């Protein structure tokens, strides 16, 4: 297929840990350990011959 | 609205539609508590107050604020390449800001009833700190989580002391919206009309505008003496033409000059002494000496000299992971303005020469150098270029008068710039629960474009990526995940006639 | 085998003009580029000029433009270098180098010809002295 | 304003690796191929590497050449007494519109 | 006022139908201040930019109407009826604009004179006599143009953009007479000129023409300051002095090109504007150079050049029957008081350049196809009539 | 006409920065490693709260034409007549006019109330309210590099006694 | 037109910045127009 | 991240539908004849 | 039409409109026998 | 073109022939003709 | 680096039609050279 079923991309939004009380310009390297879970349903209509 | 339902989605993209561009950026932020919920007087004396040039007085506040005022917040390196190669000019039109998905923590667990105070200053009643090129901006790379900078301001001082005219501001005195984990915040803004920024260079120079094939009908003074001897005075006159282009009369003269000391990147050409501060161009305000930085817009160097740069003349960016103090010249990126040498004098050169006396039979003609030159009628000049890493707008100070308000560090001057957006955690009880917030921010700016109409036959200079193989991709992550921008990118590639 | 016989050493006064000949044998003279590069007695190499396989196109270092001339003789298979208005700094050894890279490569980005010279002449010591 | 710069000297002991590097402008090393020449005292220069990493026939495998950005480096491995010579890195320079040589790097074996 | 003028022109073949690179080393070179790089075109152009084109012996232009008619093409002498002539206005201002450079080749002041159409050329960025990659090349064939045989004509109209009236009056009051009194307004800016006397014995016996000249520097090149900012030419009572490069100078009829004596030239003077403007050969004034005290006397110093200050009022440079009318304001981020320094009306969209050339008519081809372009042509030129009409608005 | 401004600024043109945050710009901090011979180097530092003089700024103070300074304590003044001689003036058609009141500038530096410009003050009014955006009348506008430094030449600067308009200036007019 | 999502800047065709005796794709002093190099069409990138 | 995406808390859901572009049928039959025995 | 009137004008330019470009080229030719 | 686009292709073509001049060997020949056609 | 013999015609790839050999030029679309080798070009495989 030139246009197959599209890719479905998923990630967990990062939630930072407690930042310092004085400003620092570095990006935050400290995060809360976190994972997600859920359900997925897929339905395909197949034409037969 | 609710605890279990998102108050906003992730929007980052760029729509290129005709003569406009719409940039959208979303980031993740983290907001601590500053000053332990307090206002605190600050001055130089707490740091010892040795230098009168460095003296200051003011207050630090518990509030933070948002800064998107650099171009790389709104443009990817590719989208910036698409802008600067394809267009003569651009300028911001509309602004849309959204704050959502608030999350408050306690030290780690959620505090579901906690609030976040956020207001924008749309009457410009607070001191405006966004036009000083401070750090703390939204990160260039969308996957990085950034920390919200603390808001502070400076007012009048005598030494480290204040004066009766010094204003104190409490940000609590403003009306502010309060948000829990289900609320969101948004507003729109309209840029006041500004001139297009010129993302092009001139293919002509101010002194070469003439037809090279034709004489002028104006005469200049060729000879003041017939020859060697006594009493040889004479007045001879000549047509100005293709042979002598220096003496031809012209309708327009180059822009103003305030001369900078010249510094070579080859260090052994520099004098063996500490001249950084002492040999610097500067201006004085109420006895305090401030460096002239970056100063009026002037060409960084003459053609064929890339090694020299004005001492305080150019914007200098640090590379990714560059230290704070006394880093080597390979740790920083010194921008240069080579495209304005057509209309603008060189920063390290004098403006020209002037006659300093009346000649006579007993006295020779004397001349002197013009080190600084103000505005004269008939001048033309270019403003300073803008960079991917550079500022966007500045607030024009509110004053009786100003001239050519465009800000000297570059970008768009405005009497009503995009407003300061103030944010802090609402305190939950001098003993307080330790707390911080995090969330998402989306910003959307609409940019008007000016398309390139040129009839030039030969191809343009374009901004391009280098093909040859490298360990890393430029403007990408390394193996450790660090994003970096290897070089500053100006906006000026395409050419226009003068 | 390929050989580049460099000319004889000479001694010149300032203002004089010195011509150094380079005689190639054992291969096709027309096919290759020829480079001239001088080396001061204690100093590194300095590129002077270039002459193309045909002899029609010549490039000079900017320092030497107007005081240098290069000519190629297909008959005797000899390249010559002309240096004029000699100075004390001119005293050096003058190498004649053959360049086997015939064509330009036109990839994405600016084009280029590889300028690597495989065969070098023995060299000539030219002294400028009084 | 475009220059080729190499360290004036290098040192090593036989069998150790020695790398010689030179720094170049965008006009020369950045946009053009880099070739390396090795010159023994009293003899004409011999091409060592051409077209950045390519090695000419009759040249030992131990010599290696690399180009990164605007900097070019030559690597010598399994070093010997014979290897000691002056090394020059060269590149065509667009601004100059001619070939430009580094200052040369004199290598010194130990013993 | 509506002036109308009609003239007879003759258009040759320039450059044998070739665009040709020209530079410093093509003209002999040798001077860093004089180095240039550019191109010459086979095209010609019309220049009416001088006042005496529109005038026999407060105001500003309003409208312009142009006409090109009675085209006569000649072969070399017979008529060639099948030949064409090409003309286009540059109304997008896409070409380099050479009309504000005060060149020769104007429509003649006397209506019965027949004039030669000048050759169009332009300059681009140079380094020495070479060209940087930013230098541009323009082919004027890459513009659509109308082609005219002997019966065709060409006409277009133009609207002058809003400009201030040129002042053609002199002040009765001096600025200071409106010594130590407080005043609300100060005289305009100055950039000092060296003072030259028309009595040669009064001048110093040395060559100081270029050396003692005021100049400005751009990218390392020195350009004379000429005429420079408008300034009074001489002090009241001294008419024998003139700024060295501070004034417009014209030739008398039949004046030679090189090293002509002072009576072959006509030196204009600005002396009317001395009411609001400083003398060009005098300092602007004095400033204090120190802090006085019981141990230090008060010190002053001379201001040779002064930029704009708040409270300056000044007059622009006068215009002349022999002088230019308009100039094109360079397209730039910023400018101040765009009025051009040689006088007249500065404009962002001046009257558009009108480009003209004869269409090449080749000679007989070889009869065997050759890859090469054809370099043999019939020797040919054209002549015709031009009318130009301008509406003026007096004050 | 515009509203006459009848207010004084609570901020100064050089202090407009956020005092808590660094700039992302750099300046040239150190040109030599230290004492010795051949010590040339280029070091760069971030412009930040500790050094506020060297930070990059978008706007610069208004134009100046320097006045001579006169102390109301007479023994501080020089024992000579310089009222006319030491005066700042302009010239029109070979006649000198005193520069009065002149361009709007601050009459005196902070804490010095005894000095007033010779011709810069309406007579005695003080202009000190405009010292936020406006240079002081009796002081030089600043310094400017007068040469090219090199191994053989030390860097040199000169005092600007008068400065015309530059792009980026902001100033206040004189008060009523 | 390209909708590409590539983050880093592309490769473009660009004329040389440096000085030269002549202008590329222009006439010389003798009026001869010349094309200095072949220009292909492939600069921008797509995913495979 | 430079792609717009939906953000979902614990009560939010995500759905989309897609249409396969026209492709030939897959053969799931075994031939009784061989090419040489036709 | 006639001898003394041109049967066409000179058109050379490009016009870049959205998703299309219009190239226009005029030249002068000579045809022998 | 090549910097801004992933693809292109020709759509329409417009051809014109005008300003005929016929010469004899040099003089204008007003009554001579030139034949032109396309094979479509 | 080339062999010291004439192989321009002899070492050519070609196709035959009614007995007449025609050089295969430029031929099917193929990459001119491997990555890193800019000095090699296909004999008839390129446009010149």
């Amino acid at each position: 297929m030139k246009h197959p079923p599209p890719q479905i991309l998923i990630k967990n939004t990062p939630v930072p840990a407690d930042p310092p009380t004085a400003f620092n310009k570095d990006k935050l390297n400290s995060f809360i350990t976190q994972y997600s879970t859920g359900q997925v349903s897929v339905e395909i209509e197949w034409e037969l011959q | 609205d609710g605890v279990g339902s998102s108050s906003g989605n992730w929007h980052c993209d760029s729509q290129w539609l005709g003569d406009r561009v719409i940039t959208t950026s979303t980031r993740t932020w983290a907001l601590p508590t500053y000053n332990n919920h307090l206002y605190k007087q600050i001055s130089n004396s707490t740091s010892g107050g040795s230098s009168n040039d460095n003296a200051y007085f003011g207050y630090s506040t518990p509030w933070g604020y948002f800064d998107f005022n650099r171009f790389h917040c709104h443009f990817s390196p590719r989208d910036w390449q698409r802008l600067i190669n394809n267009n003569w000019g651009f300028r911001p039109k509309r602004l849309n800001f959204k704050l959502f998905n608030i999350q408050v923590k306690e030290v780690i667990a959620n505090n579901l009833t906690s609030t976040v105070q956020v207001f924008t200053d749309s009457d410009y009643q607070l001191p405006y700190v966004l036009g000083s090129a401070h750090e703390g901006c939204l990160p260039p790379f969308p996957a990085d989580v950034f920390m919200i900078p603390q808001y502070g301001y400076l007012t009048l001082n005598d030494g480290s002391q204040a004066v009766g005219r010094s204003s104190f501001y409490c940000l609590e005195y403003f009306p502010s919206q309060m948000l829990r984990t289900g609320n969101n915040f948004q507003f729109s803004y309209e840029f006041e009309n500004v001139p297009f920024h010129s993302s092009y260079a001139h293919s002509q120079s101010l002194d070469r505008l003439m037809n090279p094939l034709i004489d002028q009908y104006l005469y200049y003074l060729s000879k003041t003496i017939n020859g060697s001897g006594q009493n040889q005075q004479t007045l001879k006159f000549s047509v100005a033409g293709p042979s002598n282009m220096a003496v031809q009369g012209r309708n327009y003269i180059p822009g103003p000059s305030y001369r900078q000391q010249r510094v070579s990147t080859t260090v052994t050409q520099n004098n063996n002494s500490e001249f950084a501060w002492p040999g610097a161009s500067s201006w004085a305000l109420n006895g305090r000496n401030s460096l002239m930085n970056p100063g009026p817009a002037m060409a960084s160097h003459k053609e064929g000299e890339d090694r020299f740069f004005p001492l305080s003349g150019s914007l200098i960016f640090g590379k990714q992971g560059t230290g704070r103090d006394n880093v080597d010249a390979d740790k920083v990126m010194i921008t240069n303005e080579e495209e304005i040498k057509t209309t603008n004098p060189v920063a390290t050169e004098s403006y020209g020469q002037v006659a300093t006396n009346h000649q006579s039979a007993q006295a020779q003609a004397q001349t002197g150098w013009v080190q600084n030159q103000g505005i004269l009628p008939g001048m033309v000049w270019q403003d300073r270029d803008v960079y991917l890493q550079g500022p966007i707008w500045a607030k024009i100070p509110h004053t009786d008068g100003n001239f050519h308000p465009s800000p000297l560090m570059g970008g768009f001057g405005m009497k009503h710039p995009p407003p300061q957006i103030l944010i802090k955690n609402t305190p939950v009880p001098n003993s307080f629960i330790t707390q911080y917030s995090t969330g998402q921010v989306s910003v959307e700016i609409e940019w008007e474009l000016q398309k390139e109409n040129s009839k030039r036959w030969n191809p343009e200079i374009q901004y391009t990526s280098n093909y040859y193989k490298s360990n890393n991709v430029e403007f990408a992550v390394n193996t450790e995940g660090v994003y970096s921008e290897p070089r500053p990118i100006g906006t000026r590639y395409l050419t226009r006639n003068l | 085998q390929v050989q580049v016989v460099e000319s004889g050493a000479e001694v010149k006064k300032p203002g004089a003009s010195v011509k150094v000949s380079c005689k190639a044998s054992g291969y096709a003279f027309t096919t290759y580029y020829m480079h001239w590069v001088r080396q001061a007695p204690g100093q590194g190499l300095e590129w002077m000029g270039l002459i193309n396989p045909s002899g029609d196109s010549i490039t000079y270092a900017q320092r030497f433009q107007g005081r240098v001339t290069m000519t190629k003789d297909t008959s005797t298979s000899t390249v010559y270098m002309e240096l004029s208005s000699l100075r004390s700094e001119d005293t050096a050894i003058y190498y004649c180098a053959r360049d086997p890279n015939v064509a330009f490569y036109y990839g994405s980005g600016n084009y280029y010809k590889d300028n690597a010279m495989d065969v070098w002449g023995q060299g000539t010591t030219v002294t400028v002295s009084s | 304003q475009s220059v080729l710069t190499q360290p004036p000297s290098a040192s090593g002991t036989p069998g150790q690796r020695v790398t010689i590097s030179c720094s170049g402008s965008s006009s020369n090393i950045g946009s053009n191929p880099v070739n390396w020449y090795q010159q023994l005292p009293g003899t004409a220069p011999k091409l060592l590497i051409y077209s950045n990493n390519q090695r000419p026939s009759g040249v030992p495998d131990r010599f290696s050449g690399s180009k990164s950005g605007t900097s070019a480096s030559l690597a010598i491995s399994g070093l010997q007494s014979e290897d000691e010579a002056d090394y020059y890195c060269a590149a065509w320079d667009d601004s100059l519109n001619g070939v430009l040589f580094g200052g040369g790097t004199k290598l010194t074996v130990l013993g």
